[PDB]
């Protein structure tokens, strides 16, 4: 169902499950071509950028040692995960730390 | 065009469709810099 | 006279195997979760509380990943892992099961 | 000796002329983000 074309339930029946908007907390899966070490991918707590003009990936300077990367151009890829059992492994063992 | 020419190369079936994936729900976009946020998070 | 193919031979369908459980005594895996298996038991732990909810931990939540760590943490958790050792070629599928409320969680909060 | 009708067509060009050291074909990277490999 959409939340557009439905808008005349009160709240939620037991059971359903709901697309929610990613927030900051969120764990999230940060990768960079190409990924020769396997922390190339690694899980970082997301912080969203409520600045509308802003389009890039930031992270601190420090963390590019995990992926190799500078920023003279380069591009990486992210993913959040939303099944509980992807989003479980990202916090235990996916995580940079 | 013949069905043994899928399997071969890089673009074949095995490394482009088997082995490597195209999936949703995945982003792309430059990488900045940002001392404000902790080496764990990222904006 | 090596013959024509029988009815004996060309079986795909693979013989039942019989659940062979190493006593606790002669056990020889560790007594600690890797953190493989218990993100796995957290992981399936909080799936099933997403999909059923019912669970004995007094204290509450607002999510089925904290309730399933915290279950872990206080060895409530209503798994077991199951250490598959051997297949014997005669049957015989020799196995070690672990319970994790009484082995030591390698996890941190 | 001196038709030209069924002359050869790939002698019109300059006559004469196993991994490629410089291809990436055993590297998995997408062709829009090749400026990861950039020197810097
Ligand atoms: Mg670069």
């Amino acid at each position: 169902h959409d939340i557009e074309g439905l808008k005349q339930d009160f709240r939620l029946e037991v059971g359903d499950i709901l697309y929610r908007d990613v927030v900051t907390g969120d764990v999230a899966f940060f990768n960079r071509q190409p990924s020769l070490e396997r922390s190339s991918i690694g899980v970082h707590r997301i912080v969203v950028l409520e600045n509308p003009k802003i389009s890039t990936f930031q992270m601190n300077v420090s963390a590019c040692a995990w992926y190799n990367a500078d920023f003279d151009g380069d591009q990486m890829n992210l993913w959040v995960p939303w099944s509980v059992m992807s989003r479980v492994e990202a916090e235990l063992l996916c995580s940079v730390r | 065009p013949s069905i043994m020419r899928r399997l071969p190369r890089k673009e074949g079936r095995i490394r482009k469709s088997l082995l490597g994936s195209q999936v949703w729900s995945i982003s792309r976009s430059t990488i900045c810099g940002n001392s404000d946020l902790h080496l764990d998070e990222v904006g | 006279i090596v013959e024509s193919p029988s009815i004996c031979e060309g079986f795909v369908q693979a013989s039942s195997q019989t659940l062979v459980i190493i006593p606790d005594n002669e056990r020889i895996t560790s007594n600690v979760l890797t953190t493989f298996e218990a993100t796995r038991l957290v992981a399936v732990r909080a799936q099933q509380l997403a999909i059923n909810g019912s669970t004995m931990l007094k204290k509450k939540y607002s999510s089925p990943i904290d309730i399933a760590k915290q279950e872990l943490f206080n060895r409530k958790i209503p798994l077991l892992v199951m250490r598959c050792i051997k297949v014997t070629p005669e049957g015989q599928k020799i196995v070690e099961i672990w319970n994790p409320r009484e082995m030591g969680i390698p996890l941190l909060d | 000796g001196e038709d030209s009708s069924m002359d050869d067509i790939s002698a019109y060009s300059s006559p004469g002329l196993l991994d490629d050291p410089f291809s990436i074909e055993d590297v998995d990277i997408s062709l829009d983000v090749l400026d990861n490999l950039a020197p810097q």
